[PDB]
């Protein structure tokens, strides 16, 4: 799931003028937010200003500086790495958000389209084929696990 | 300086690192010494066009052509346009091969259909004359592209006709003197002159003249294939290396270049591990140099050996020396380099901590060589690289991360204000009840999640399954229910490329038209000229307004190519209710595939009113909470729970077993059928299906598909 | 247990950079040449593989014309204007380009500046408009304090009876068709496109080149002007249209070099 | 001496079957695309089925059809076998001489009016059940005088199959397609460079390359010798067999064997247990 | 004409799929008929390729037969691409005019809609009388609205042909306003539809102002009309598909239907609205006669309204005398009794007369242009202003009045007002082009236009920013959830909270958008007379291009006149103008022979 909820912040970010797609990310489990919020978000006028603002500094940034910076600076705003590392259970989706972001980063650099890495995750996504570096990794190696 | 063995494999992620950081944490940075890439959608399509007879002109490469702006610029074709494009071969059926002289020439039988004449031929069709029309030379026409934008269907087929010219102009094989108006012809041809693309198309030009002028140096003779000299001229595009930037005055990120030494304060090595480097370059085997070498001779690991002394001395004040010592895939132990590994040997062998002044020999080596040794983390947020001492990580970003003191993830379910409206449709009430967290999710906080739609598969289809096989099926009953001709519908289903090419697809018409008839048999067996009517109706003082088609005198009669689920039951049943709720007196039926069949018998207003109040408090409930209802996984365990011949629901141990096993059965599917547990509407409440929910799901379906069960016959 | 991360007491380095200038900023006739950058280039590298004292052959520019890719009915216009830019003179004696010999000429000179000093240019463009008599108009532009090595790239470089010249080539023109690149257009275009700052770090380097190559170097002695040449505003009637000759005061470079050095 | 190695080739294997498919399973009639689609459902079946063979070393494959023979020859073969049972089925009706048991029961006349209603057509392919209530080996079990249960029972020996020779042409046709797609683009795989080098290996002059390679290497230590495929053991038999000065240690352990789905075999573990004389444990 | 000769890529890949290996008589035939089908041309008569070819007698030397196929019907038919209208084929030959099969099978169903459903609907004729007698004040003389209003609730399918500010919607309100008062007991689900949105939201806010003047009841407030929705809204068009809701099985759920400005909607469109009407529906068509054609291939409006000339029925014009209580003309002649029934047409403009030149202008572009030009020529009549357009003065010339136009934009711009002044300012003056690119279009107006705020110090602009305080933008696309449409304003500009870019809605309010969250957003000095259709601007200028083009015609400078409610300029040449009036967009279809019989 966190390979489509990267799609959906990419598309997002990259068509940040349509509201669908952007309330669409928003509402995954990577932001981590309750329908409350989504409800406050939807009747607020001016929240919703701020968002589109900060998605389009996030799209300057994206194509300013890249795909590493855009969800770092993604991750320290919204401050959702230490949500997830205090949610139980969600060190391996952030593990795995870590992969897909390293993965998009190694092939956005050999396309100069910003479009382009956004089909290469879409085809990606739509092709289970297993690469060497396209597998999933261990979560974690100092807490002892059962071994299967 | 940093310098790494490989620097294309590792230029990413130093740039990912080096752009990442924020302001006052920003370095600049140059990097050098990398393949030159000027434009790669412009060197990576002219090598394609140059792979054109090869090529098997799949759709999605030409929908990768199409994607590059210099190619849709040239035959006027806007990003609208393309988008446009991609549903009109997605949905036309265009799947491989320009022309049928194409599919004869790979030894393949010509087929006719699922080609990009046949695609062309279907879309001027449909441009002339409407779909609902028939077949005019065994070619169904395309409804979509009907009015103007179908001349962009008149750019496309103004592409793929020059995409036959030059595969009917370089198959034969020319002498250098013939190829030289060739690429200057395919430029002006296919390309379009731009402001940044200038440069691209000259250094393309530049490299074809050069590769002409060093093959008329040597006046060859003999003809020259094409395949040669597009494999000569992509290695010579991608032979450049840009090195402007080395010493500009920000950090240099470059690979070790021979008989370069330069003096510098702090030199950092990556890549250091064995097998990455020494970079080792095979020798061809018949050369006579490394049989008997000189004193003057080279090689390159004897001058990536001298790259490493010059570095360890051309190093002024630190020396960084960084390798990938464990595996990040299995944890498995990555032995360095045997420089690395000698450098560390005399290291531990010519010093000694002074904690440890005489110990031992071996024992002191060990302790210098781990004390150098800084086995850093596997993850960046391990609290480790945070504790104070020698080394102390630098990331603020990561700080309330690695100090474990943030909030969890609440739970999405939360108690929201909802006033039921006065006029409630009951087509809202038949998408509640479709799907109720679907619901919950696209009209109450309007998030629906989009997915993308599927890639254009690269072949035809040979068998039918999925939506196509439904939407045959649908239009197959469709047809039976009025007993019109099966073989006018099959003859406009394979005039249009859906049915498998020559006997197969009559095979599957044959038993489709078998199970259609063996259906429409139970089905027109009891069905009456029925007319569609209104329904206005109030209930607790809500409205419900919409209208009901084909009521029979006899009840409801409704037909779906489908299996038997309790989705359909329940659209049946609330049919039911507001069928029976204004008059009405009659049974409901559904009669589905694999004789199923969905029965319920007529009750009175009274009891119908009732049971429309339940669901419209299921409704009101819904919006505020996610109403836990699952239609299929809830169904199948109150069928397994239910008894219908004491109308009791039984409490002991094997039936709550049983259930539990049907539920878990119905929950996650095998690997061949999609369980209901894999949706995206269901993965965002929850990751994991806890006891406590599943109790919540068998309790809300106890509360609302019990009426489903209850009057089933 | 507790925890803190460290913070950077200060930047990590200075805003150094080796930049360049460009960093701190009837049917067939010339006019009717396509103007862009490439043509440009190409006219550059047309006038620096050329040499000036053998005769233009017309094969040798159709050679170039099929090597660079341009159109072949050109060529027979381009060699009668390429000998009418060599006959025309560009000095204030009268001096030709085909009485300058190989061992005279020396085309695209590379050179490396250095600055210690933090360049300000409200601190610099006073200086400049305190001697530069175009620097009337021209407002100043802005860009952040470069200290490190500034590249550079100078066209041509001859010497003739014991005397330096510097010559610059300038080839877009787009803007103009008739014969009114005059003197004040030309002043006009200098101002505009801020070729002044270009001419007077030439003029800077090619001094501290004479000062280090040549023991009792005197400025004004050996040094004799800059010559900019228009390849479009060359008329075989119109010697002055063109070219464009200009000499410094001799009290700008010390002060510049003075600024540059320490 | 350059060439493209591709990590995965299930996508030119998948063409080449797609092709095999288009150029023998489309021009067929009906009578044969009937027992084509009711062997497979389409072209991904079918690679499901021959995945295994399809990569490494084509295995031997017993008792193989004709080269001449193709589908229509054999469907006709198997419509005439039974037309013949059909015949003398027609000829030998409205008899019955056969002692009636206690297991046998007085309705199977009416099994015989099912074979009434199964002689009409030779368009069909599946036989009834009710021919194995007519075996002489199954009546004298629960007294057969007449050869129409022989020629029966001759029948249901051997089941009629198109799926073999099918199966055939895509071994000889699939392999060939790859081969030569990645000759054309010049790729290589994995198991290409195995069949590369047992090809040089099994020229003439490929010998004194042995040779060669005994001049590179005169020795050889090969770990994990159970994970071996049958051309690794030819090309190791091919240099380093009986020639003096060169040491041959093959360290493995026939009990940990468990690649065989791989490609792996334990049988050309015997076989060089069998050829070499020397055992260490 | 000049872009009929230059043939289409498509029109050429068409003429050699459909007709291959035929002759290439059916090859000329068929492109000729798709570069008529982009062009806007519904049928192709056969006297045209006939005479207007020059490879007609080398087509003759083509073909070999017993009877030497001299008739191009039999050439025709001769090939498998054009039949009788029997078998499925491309192109149709039925009553000498070659057509496409859609453009036969919408033209066929254009027929039988407007030839057989249209029936006489039988009302009481003394309370329809009584009601237009409480309705209309006005009963002195003749009036139109309300001959018009009874020829609409009179016959179920009607046609109003009226000029903008000839008080249309007035007589909608009072149609809807008679048609509730006549069925009292009988429910009535009025809907309204529009081709556009802004044209929608125009209808919504005048209905909501008309509907609410005239004195109703409890349950007749009931029965107001919610909205007007889209076209491809209304039927349920998709995006992805064009399958429709309500295509051919059910029908929607509708008692009445009025469809406002019917010129905009082309041929497939009319034909999807007409496939989805039920048996019993009545709809009322509104729009004007002589208005800009439609956007795709196809002139419907047109078409119908061309029989308006001829006037009523002898039965109809004593009809419509004893409901009206007045004296009604009949018309000369009976060629399509029902269509001429169906159509009205509206002379009395309200809110202009006699008095203003906008209206005789619009009278004389109709007419010949020596008309026209004694209509401008004599005293002006304070409304219409000519400027020759010719060199660089002229354009300054221009300029300068274009900065005399919005100086009261200017000033409430610069002393920091409210914003809904500024827009209320800015929509009184309007620029309108022909073209789009080069030096007379909407780009090179637009540039030219800040090039001169850039000069004159007027409006202060970034060249880096884009979004400095005072530029007008205008949406492309519809969203929905912003409740901005297609052709709607919007002015950016500082608040103190930011720049913001304020639109005026319809309901009275105003919106200060982010200019991030605008989906499209163009430059709006100029608008095209094509997008600028459905609004109204108190001061117009036209703006002709010198270089003869095929956009401007008669009904663009038409369109042009009625754009203005008062003052109107123009800057074009003289034979332009001239040449304009009498290039009339003609467009070839097979109504005129369909309705004759």
């Amino acid at each position: 799931l966190e390979a489509q909820e990267m799609l959906w912040l990419l598309q997002a970010v990259m068509t940040p003028e349509r509201e669908n797609t952007l309330r669409s990310a928003l509402a995954t489990s990577m932001m981590g937010l309750n329908a409350l919020d989504i409800e406050t978000l939807n009747n607020d006028e001016h929240a919703w200003d701020v968002v589109v603002e900060e998605f389009d500094g996030y799209r300057q940034i994206w194509r300013k500086r890249g795909v590493m910076p855009m969800l770092r600076a993604l991750m320290s705003a919204r401050n959702i790495a230490e949500n997830l590392l205090a949610t139980a259970g969600g060190e391996r989706r952030l593990t795995d958000i870590l992969h897909i972001s390293e993965l998009l980063q190694e092939a956005g650099t050999q396309l100069e389209s910003e479009h382009a890495l956004v089909r290469w995750l879409s085809q990606h996504i739509l092709e289970p084929d297993s690469n060497a570096s396209s597998q999933q990794m261990r979560l974690e190696s100092d807490k002892h696990l059962v071994q299967i | 300086i940093v310098m790494v063995a490989d620097i294309d494999s590792y230029s990413p992620f130093i740039q990912a690192v080096f752009g990442s950081a924020p302001a006052d944490r920003y370095l600049p940075y140059a990097i050098s010494d990398r393949r030159a890439r000027q434009s790669h959608p412009v060197l990576e399509a002219f090598i394609s066009l140059l792979s054109l007879p090869d090529s098997r002109f799949v759709s999605e490469d030409v929908l990768a052509l199409l994607d590059v702006p210099v190619l849709a610029a040239r035959f006027d074709i806007t990003e609208e346009g393309l988008r446009y494009l991609r549903q009109w071969v997605n949905e036309s059926g265009i799947r491989w091969g320009i022309d049928d002289d194409n599919v004869r020439e790979l030894e393949l039988p010509a087929t006719g259909q699922h080609t990009w004449r046949f695609g062309l031929t279907r879309m001027l069709l449909g441009y002339a004359m409407e779909s609902a029309q028939g077949e005019w030379q065994s070619v169904l026409p395309y409804d979509e592209s009907s009015g103007l934008i179908a001349e962009l269907v008149g750019h496309l087929a103004s592409l793929l006709m020059q995409l036959n010219i030059w595969r009917r102009g370089l198959a034969q094989e020319r002498p250098l003197e013939e190829w030289l108006p060739v690429c200057r012809d395919m430029l002006n041809a296919f390309f379009l002159p731009d402001a940044e693309t200038e440069a691209a198309m000259t250094l393309i030009e530049q490299q074809w003249q050069a590769i002409i002028a060093e093959g008329l140096g040597a006046q060859y003779g003999d003809a020259v294939p094409l395949s040669l000299l597009r494999d000569e001229l992509a290695q010579r595009l991608d032979q450049e290396r840009i090195s402007q930037r080395f010493l500009a005055g920000p950090v240099n990120i470059c690979t070790l270049m021979p008989m370069r030494s330069i003096p510098f304060k702090v030199v950092c090595l990556l890549g250091m591990n064995d097998g990455v480097y020494p970079r080792q370059l095979a020798p061809l085997g018949f050369d006579l140099m490394s049989q008997k070498p000189k004193r003057g001779d080279r090689s390159r690991r004897d001058d990536d050996r001298y790259l490493f002394l010059e570095a360890l001395i051309s190093a002024q004040q630190k020396l960084y020396i960084s390798y990938i010592g464990r595996s990040i895939q299995d944890n498995s132990e990555r032995f360095p380099s045997v420089l690395v590994q000698e450098l560390i040997d005399y290291i531990g062998q010519s010093h000694y901590l002074p904690g440890d002044e005489a110990l031992n020999c071996d024992e002191s080596e060990a302790r210098v060589k781990a004390h150098l040794t800084c086995l850093h983390t596997r993850m960046p947020f391990d609290p480790q690289n945070y504790q104070p001492g020698e080394r102390q990580s630098y990331a603020r970003e990561w700080l309330p991360a690695a100090s474990q003191a943030g909030k969890a993830h609440s739970e999405f379910v939360q108690p929201l204000p909802f006033t039921l409206p006065e006029t409630v449709p009951l087509e809202t009430l038949q998408r509640f009840w479709a799907h109720p967290v679907r619901a919950f999710f696209q009209m109450r906080l309007q998030v629906n999640f989009r997915t993308e739609d599927s890639e254009i598969p690269d072949t035809e289809p040979f068998i039918l399954e999925g939506l196509s096989r439904y939407q045959i099926n649908q239009q197959l009953l469709n047809a039976l229910v009025e007993q019109d001709d099966a073989e006018r519908l099959f003859r406009r289903f394979r005039a249009a490329g859906d049915l498998p090419y020559g006997a197969f697809g009559e095979i599957f018409w044959e038993t489709q038209c078998q199970e259609m008839q063996q259906l429409a048999d139970r089905v027109i067996a009891c069905r009456q000229p029925g007319q569609s009517m209104e329904i206005d109706l109030a209930c607790n003082g809500v409205q419900i307004t919409g209208w009901l088609p084909q009521v029979q005198p006899d009840g409801l009669l409704r037909w779906r190519p489908s299996l038997l689920s309790v989705a359909q039951g329940m659209q049946l049943w609330l049919e039911h209710l507001v069928y029976c709720a204004s008059g009405g007196n009659g049974e409901s039926r559904l009669f589905l595939r694999k004789d199923g069949e969905w029965r319920f018998p007529p009750l009175a207003a009274e009891q119908a009113l009732h049971y429309l109040s339940q669901l419209i408090e299921g409704y009101r409930e819904g919006m505020s909470a996610p109403l836990l209802v699952l239609p299929e996984s809830g169904g199948a365990w109150l069928k397994t729970c239910y008894d219908a011949q004491n109308d009791a629901m039984l409490d002991d141990d094997s039936t709550l077993q049983k259930a539990r096993t049907k539920f878990l059965q119905a929950y996650e599917g095998n690997m061949m059928v999609r369980g209901e547990g894999d949706d995206i509407w269901y993965q965002r409440l929850w990751r994991q299906l806890t006891p406590e929910t599943m109790e919540a799901i068998v309790e809300q379906s106890q509360r609302f598909l019990l009426p489903l069960f209850r009057f089933n016959q | 247990a507790e925890l803190n991360a460290k913070t950077l007491q200060r930047l990590p380095g200075d805003n150094w950079r080796v930049t360049s200038y460009s960093g701190l900023q009837p049917t067939l006739t010339p006019h009717q040449f396509p103007r862009g950058a490439s043509p440009g280039t190409f006219l550059h590298s047309l006038f620096e593989d050329l040499d000036f004292t053998q005769p233009v052959d017309p094969n040798w520019v159709r050679e170039k014309l099929e090597l660079g890719g341009f159109e072949s009915q050109w060529e027979p216009v381009l060699t009668e204007w390429i000998t009418a830019v060599l006959q025309a003179p560009l000095n204030e004696t009268g001096v030709s380009l085909s009485q300058l010999s190989a061992r005279n000429k020396q085309v695209e000179m590379e050179f490396y500046l250095p600055i210690s000093e933090p360049l300000i240019a409200s601190q610099l463009d006073t200086l400049i408009r305190q001697f530069d008599p175009l620097s009337a108009g021209c407002p100043p532009l802005e860009f952040m304090q470069v200290r490190g090595m500034l590249k550079g790239f100078i066209d041509l470089v001859f010497r003739h009876e014991g005397r330096y010249y510097l010559l610059a080539y300038k080839s877009n023109w787009l803007g103009e068709d008739s014969s009114a690149y005059t003197q004040q257009a030309m002043a006009a275009a200098m101002q505009a496109h801020r070729y002044d700052l270009q001419y007077q770090l030439y003029t800077l380097a090619l001094h501290r080149y004479l000062r280090h190559r040549i023991a009792d170097y005197d400025y004004e002695h050996h040094f004799g002007g800059v010559i900019y040449l228009f390849l479009r505003g060359v008329d075989k009637e119109h010697p002055q249209q063109g070219i464009y000759t200009t000499r410094p005061n001799a009290g700008l470079i010390a002060l510049m070099d003075e600024m540059f050095a320490g | 001496f350059e060439q493209q190695l591709i990590e995965d080739e299930s996508l030119l294997r998948y063409q080449a079957c797609a092709d095999f498919w288009r150029r023998h399973c489309y021009p067929l009639p009906r009578e044969i695309a009937q027992v084509v689609f009711e062997t497979w459902k389409g072209p991904q079946a079918l690679l499901r089925d021959i995945n295994r063979y399809l990569q490494g070393e084509a295995p031997v494959i017993k008792a193989p059809p004709p080269d001449d023979e193709t589908l229509a020859s054999r469907h006709a073969q198997i419509v005439a076998r039974i037309d013949t049972v059909k015949q003398q089925w027609r000829d030998a009706v409205g008899e019955l001489d056969a002692l009636i048991e206690s297991s046998g029961i007085d309705r199977r006349k009416f099994n015989r009016s099912n074979q009434a209603k199964w002689i009409d057509k030779i368009s069909a392919w599946a036989e009834e059940e009710t021919n194995s209530y007519q075996l002489p080996e199954s009546l004298e079990k629960f007294t057969p005088r007449h050869p129409l249960f022989e020629a029966i029972d001759q029948l249901l020996a051997e089941p009629l199959s198109i799926r073999d020779l099918v199966i055939t042409r895509a071994l000889a046709e699939i392999r060939e397609t790859v081969a030569r797609e990645k000759r054309r683009r010049g790729e290589l795989g994995f198991d290409d460079m195995l069949s590369r080098l047992d090809s040089a290996l099994r020229s003439e002059s490929g010998e004194v390359l042995a040779a060669a390679i005994r001049t590179r290497f005169p020795v050889a230590m090969i770990d994990e010798f159970q994970d071996t495929d049958p051309q690794q053991y030819r090309i190791f038999r091919r240099i380093w067999h009986h020639q003096p000065e060169t040491a041959l240690l093959l360290i493995g352990d026939p009990k940990q064997a468990i690649y065989a789905f791989r490609g792996a075999d334990i049988f050309t573990y015997m076989k060089a247990r069998s050829e070499v004389h020397a055992h260490y444990t | 004409a000049v872009e009929h000769k230059q043939l289409r890529p498509l029109d050429v890949q068409f003429a050699l799929t459909v007709a291959g290996d035929e002759h290439p008589a059916v090859t000329l035939a068929a492109a000729l008929l798709s570069h008529d089908a982009g062009e806007g041309h519904v049928c192709l008569p056969l006297s045209r390729l006939e005479n207007n070819e020059a490879s007609h007698p080398l087509l003759a030397t083509c073909v070999s037969e017993i009877g030497e196929l001299q008739n191009w019907e039999e050439c025709l038919l001769a090939s498998q691409a054009v039949s009788r209208g029997d078998e499925p084929t491309p192109m149709i030959l039925c009553g000498d005019r070659l057509y496409l099969n859609r453009m036969w099978c919408n033209e066929r169903t254009v027929a039988r809609f407007f030839n057989e459903v249209n029936h006489a609907i039988e009302v009481d004729e003394a309370l329809l009388a009584q009601t237009l007698d409480k309705l209309f004040p006005v009963s002195d003389e003749i009036n139109w609205q309300k001959v018009a209003a009874a020829v609409a609730l009179t016959r179920r399918i009607s046609v109003i042909s009226g000029g903008p500010g000839t008080g249309k919607t007035t007589t909608v309100a009072k149609l809807l306003a008679a048609l509730i008062q006549m069925a009292d007991g009988e429910r009535c689900r009025i809907r309204l539809a529009a081709p556009t949105g802004k044209a929608a939201a125009r209808l919504t806010e005048s209905l909501g102002k008309a509907l609410r003047q005239l004195p109703l009841t409890d349950e007749q407030k009931k029965r107001i009309p919610e909205d007007a929705s889209t076209l491809h809204r209304l039927l349920g068009a998709q995006p992805g598909s064009q399958r429709l809701r309500h295509h051919a099985g059910n029908p929607l759920h509708l008692d009445v239907l009025v469809v406002d400005e019917a010129s905009m909607i082309d041929l497939p469109m009319m034909s999807r609205l007409i496939d989805a009407l039920p048996d019993h529906a009545r709809v009322i068509f509104l729009g004007d006669r002589d208005q800009l054609a439609s956007v795709e291939a196809g002139a419907v409006l047109g078409d119908i309204c061309a029989y308006a000339n001829a006037g009523f029925t002898a039965e109809r014009a004593r009809q419509l005398s004893r409901l009206t209580g007045t004296h009604v003309p009949a018309g000369t002649g009976t060629e399509a009794a029902s269509l001429r029934d169906s159509l009205c047409l509206l002379q009395k403009s309200y809110r202009f007369g006699s008095d203003s030149g906008i209206g005789q202008l619009a009278a004389a572009i109709n007419r010949g242009d020596k008309t026209a030009v004694k209509t401008v020529f004599q005293q002006d009549f304070t409304d219409i202003e000519k400027r020759l357009l010719q060199s660089g003065e002229d354009y300054i010339a221009m300029l300068e009045e274009a900065l005399a136009g919005y100086g009261r934009y200017l000033d409430l711009l610069q002393a920091r007002a409210e914003p809904d002044l500024i827009i209320q300012a800015f929509n009184e003056y309007q620029l309108l082009c022909a073209l789009r690119e080069g030096p007379f279009g909407v780009a090179g107006l637009n540039e030219r236009i800040e090039q001169f705020m850039q000069q004159k110090r007027k409006i202060h602009r970034h060249p880096h920013s884009r979004w400095y305080e005072g530029r007008p933008v205008m949406i492309a696309r519809n969203d929905s959830a912003l409740g901005l449409f297609n052709g709607d304003i919007g002015i950016a500009l500082d608040r103190g909270q930011g720049t913001r870019v304020w639109f005026a809605m319809p309901d009275g309010n105003i919106k200060s958008v982010q200019p991030s969250r605008l989906p499209e957003h163009e430059t709006t000095w100029a608008m095209t007379v094509h997008k600028s259709q459905g609004s109204e601007f108190d001061h117009a200028a036209l703006i002709l291009p010198s270089q003869r083009t095929p956009v401007v015609t008669r009904e663009l400078v038409y369109t042009a006149v009625t754009r203005a409610r008062r003052r109107l300029s123009l800057y074009a040449d003289e034979r332009i103008l001239s040449a304009a009036i009498a290039t009339r967009t003609e467009r070839r279809s097979g109504l005129a022979a369909l309705f004759s019989s």
